[PDB]
RNA sequence: CCAUAGGUUAAUGAGGCGAACCGGGGGAACUGAAACAUCUAAGUACCCCGAGGAAAAGAAAUCAACCGAGAUUCCCCCAG
RNA sequence: UUUUGUAUAAUGGGUCAGCGACUUAUAUUCUGUAGCAAGGUUAACCGAAUAGGGGAGCCGAAGGGAAACCGAGUCUUAACU
RNA sequence: AGGACCGAACCGACUAAUGUUGAAAAAUUAGCGGAUGACUUGUGGCUGGGGGUGAAAGGCCAAUCAAACCGGGAGAUAGCU
RNA sequence: GUAACGGGGCUAAACCAUGCACCGAAGCUGCGGCAGCGACGCUUAUGCGUUGUUGGGUAGGGGAGCGUUCUGUAAGCCUG
RNA sequence: GUUUAUUAAAAACACAGCACUGUGCAAACACGAAAGUGGACGUAUACGGUGUGACGCCUGCCCGGUGCCGGAAGGUUAAUU
RNA sequence: AAUUCCUUGUCGGGUAAGUUCCGACCUGCACGAAUGGCGUAAUGAUGGCCAGGCUGUCUCCACCCGAGACUCAGUGAAAUUGAACUCGCUGUGAAGAUGCAGUGUACCCGCGGCAAGACGGAAAGACCCCGUGAACCUUUACUAUAGCUUGACACUGAACAU
RNA sequence: CUUUAAUGUUUGAUGUUCUAACGUUGACCCGUAAUCCGGGUUGCGGACAGUGUCUGGUGGGUAGUUUGACUGGGGCGGUCUCCUCCUAAAGAGUAACGGAGGAGCACGAAGGUUGGCUAAUCCUGGUCGGACAUCAGGAGGUUAGUGCAAUGGCAUAAGCCAGCUUGACUGCGAGCGUGACGGCGCGAGCAGGUGCGAAAGCAGGUCAUAGUGAUCCGGUGGUUCUGAAUGGAAGGGCCAUC
């Protein structure tokens, strides 16, 4: 960072933002995964048991990340607008 | 020895999808009354670290 | 008692007669209207002349005071 | 300098304000001007000139 | 005055040494901050006191999160 | 050796032989390369000891936004051509 | 009688020559000043380092003093050669 | 110390002009040789016979290598 | 008399003398976290500091600044409440 | 003037000749009354100037006695030193040449002398700048702080008037 | 309940008195053949001194440091940022302690728009008309004027005047120009909403280029974005801004 006696960019420029305390317990799940849950039920903790998200996550989504295969019942997870069509376009079930 | 971050660097830059860094404009803090509204409008939105300046901030953020 | 000067403002012509420009591209930075905006060319608050249309720059002298006018014909 | 910064407050509850300057000696009264309140989306009257 | 000091004698022990960890009592500046006084170097070097096969900590007025994990010294993550 | 420049009357070596100056540690990043590959590797720790076990965890497939969140979008703005 | 007088031993150091890889890390040779006094000396003892002691020159503190000597932080820092 | 043609000497061996020769360089050319890259002639883990070119060099950057000392293949292989 | 031992012996430091000023003694000061020693087994005709330097003739003018002595009514004024 | 810049001031005094000295004047660049003023007999290895003495200090050096130099024997060092087949002059060039150029001069090696040169030896210039260097000193620099001082609660309480 | 006295208590102040902590480097006794020391008695003092905690003052006594750079050595003197011209060799840039000047402000209209308007100075004539206040005539043609330095602009005026007013609007942004950088600047057009006009239209500040201050720490005000168990809260965030 030394740029000569001149004020470096990281002092030149201002701070912004705060950390909210949520990134570390919220994970995202892709379609290339979910079939590996070795039990055919997608819950809040099944995915934890399978070592796919992480032990301290409390919220999860699904997003549209391609390839959707075996029918799954996504329970206690949010599903994006797109993802619901892919999950159902291969059966599966969504419930709150 | 794990590396130590220049911690002030980490409070002004966040890394984007391809590998550059986004940042906030200077001058937005005080002494705003004399500045034209247009000038402040184009300074509100975030910017990219320029090519000439990338060669050091990256030195400062090995864990970004 | 001296010892002062001003920074150069990098004025002068940026696009000359016979050059393809987009819209918005600056053609001349000036102090007064040494050059004037002609057909299809616009004038900013510091008399910076800019293109209002895609095309080629054209310097002509028109009217009774022999002023220089810059226009842009689409190509 | 010798010209003070003031704040104009929107006469519609919004918390939008403009900032400008004033010769407080030569111009002692409260400045009053229509400006666009981006919250009520209309040209409302603005007050204050400290 | 009683009394306590004070005195006398036996037996018993303690006295000092030598690396290092430990525990605690004391505690710098150079340096770095391309000046330097906050901060850094460091609770580091040094002082002393003491000590075991180790010491010191140790058994929830500790955490958790409305589900529960349960003394406590240590190895890698968490995580620069 | 140093300089703009040195027979330079600028510096260093009297001669010899031996000694005598870009290393060690961990990170992180580029390259050459190996294995493996939408997955790649485990750390301690166990030990029949470099074998084998151990995926806690870390890198990646998805990032936009301070964050809420939304998600092949998203942030802007009341909405954007 | 006197920090009187001339003046050896004693003490000290104004002049000059030598000596400068000296005989000697200040001395010798020719003169010098003081020599019963605030004298001179033996033997011991006491002051310890931003401290001492000084009839004051920053003088003396073991041939070292604008901060003595040994070992330690220590390969301090060296943007300099 | 000649000491204001580098010297001796020069009335041209000075100067102007027109010519025509001749010396003169690590340049050009000639002959032999090496490397880099470039292509063909052709096939091939090519190499060339070729063949266009190119090869002064601080700092500095790239690339290919020689040898020392120690371990293994090495109870192998040398060696009175 | 004294001095920079080891280039400065002097017009320098000291001296008796003179002045100012602190000091009632468990003094003031000075050494030392403190005990306790000096001062002094002295007691203001005595002790400390500071300036001046025998003897002679003498030491004027300024209190605004500056530094000290005294002042205590009013201004500002900390902890605490 | 131990102060005086101008200044060798001016004037007298001494001398043949006196930027010093002595005397004076006052124009005090820029004396002064205990950071003492003026003057003082005595004392002083103190500073300045002069005079009778004395002279090798000198004019201007002559001659002599000894110690080393010098010759033999015995013993035996030193700093320095890229390498030496280590010359004059002129010019040249990192601008002052034993090494270049031109040119002149010179048989090859000692021992005794001098010291003009080797930008001689010795010392990583003591002047001088520069380093965001260092170390002791200063004060109405900064900032803290010992000592001194102000108080407040505590050690630390009991009565009475107001 | 409105108001006050008494007393008891409580504690606040001012003085006087006491004695028991608290001092005694007053005398005597004892441990005892002891100038220490302790205990004991007694006199003297006494809620004071002295000491610890904190607090205002003092403090080169002693400590740590700072004490700019440039510069035709340094110091002295001057400079340090911006703007205009110039050297600058006819695009941009260009140097020195080269040559001349300026800025650290002003404006609620000295801003937008609609309509509409034209200077400087010679000659002649004219009340008080004086060389030059003012009316008139022609000559004259931006030398005037531009809120101020220079330069380039200016008549369609950017100059001068007015009625109406607020576009000095908030959101944005094709494309560029200039920057090592941070940044700096030009802008047709778009949504919203606006002013003026009959309208086409013109307005996102002042003819333009000076009118300056990054980062931090903190301050307002709106914003449900965050809220360390939860609900709020605090602090953090963003916008506005000092
Ligand atoms: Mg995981
Ligand atoms: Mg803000
Ligand atoms: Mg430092
Ligand atoms: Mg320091
Ligand atoms: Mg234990
Ligand atoms: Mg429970
Ligand atoms: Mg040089
Ligand atoms: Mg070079
Ligand atoms: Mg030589
Ligand atoms: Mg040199
Ligand atoms: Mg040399
Ligand atoms: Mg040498
Ligand atoms: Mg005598
Ligand atoms: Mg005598
Ligand atoms: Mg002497
Ligand atoms: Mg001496
Ligand atoms: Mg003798
Ligand atoms: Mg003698
Ligand atoms: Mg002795
Ligand atoms: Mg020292
Ligand atoms: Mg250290
Ligand atoms: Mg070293
Ligand atoms: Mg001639
Ligand atoms: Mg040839
Ligand atoms: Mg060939
Ligand atoms: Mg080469
Ligand atoms: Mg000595
Ligand atoms: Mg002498
Ligand atoms: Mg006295
Ligand atoms: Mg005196
Ligand atoms: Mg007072
Ligand atoms: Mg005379
Ligand atoms: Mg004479
Ligand atoms: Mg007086
Ligand atoms: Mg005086
Ligand atoms: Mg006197
Ligand atoms: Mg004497
Ligand atoms: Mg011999
Ligand atoms: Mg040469
Ligand atoms: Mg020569
Ligand atoms: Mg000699
Ligand atoms: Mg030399
Ligand atoms: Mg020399
Ligand atoms: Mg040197
Ligand atoms: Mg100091
Ligand atoms: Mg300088
Ligand atoms: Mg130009
Ligand atoms: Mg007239
Ligand atoms: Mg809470
Ligand atoms: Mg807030």
């Amino acid at each position: 960072g030394f740029e000569g006696g001149q004020m470096p960019l990281y002092r030149r420029l201002p701070k912004f933002g705060f950390t909210s305390r949520k990134a570390a317990i919220t994970a995202e799940i892709r379609l290339s995964d979910l079939a590996k849950v070795e039990g055919g039920v997608v819950d809040l903790n099944t995915l934890k048991a399978a070592n796919i998200i992480g032990i301290q996550i409390e919220f999860a989504k699904v997003i549209l990340a391609g390839e959707v295969t075996t029918p799954v019942t996504v329970r206690g997870l949010r599903v994006t607008k797109g993802a619901r069509a892919a999950i159902e376009a291969a059966g599966g079930k969504i419930e709150e | 020895p794990k590396i130590k971050t220049v911690r002030g660097a980490a409070k002004r830059f966040k890394k984007t999808g391809k590998g550059g860094f986004k940042h906030k404009h200077a001058n937005l803090r005080h002494i705003l009354t004399k500045k034209a509204t247009k000038r402040k409008r184009h300074l509100r939105p975030k910017a990219m670290v320029s090519k000439g300046d990338l060669g050091l901030v990256i030195a400062c953020l090995p864990y970004a | 008692r001296n010892g002062r000067d001003s920074e150069a403002k990098r004025l002068g012509v940026k696009r000359f007669g016979g050059e393809s420009v987009l819209a918005g591209s600056i053609i001349v930075r000036q102090r007064g209207t040494k050059f004037h905006a002609g057909a299809n060319v616009g004038c900013g608050r510091d008399h910076t002349l800019f293109a209002k249309a895609d095309g080629k720059v054209k310097f002509e002298v028109k009217g009774p005071k022999n002023r220089k006018f810059i226009s842009i014909e689409a190509e | 300098g010798i010209r003070e910064k003031i704040k104009l407050v929107s006469s519609a509850g919004t918390g939008h304000f403009y900032t400008t300057t004033k010769n407080k000696r030569t111009k002692p009264e409260k400045l009053e001007l229509k400006k666009f309140d981006p919250v009520v989306r209309q040209h409302v009257i603005y007050k204050e000139a400290k």
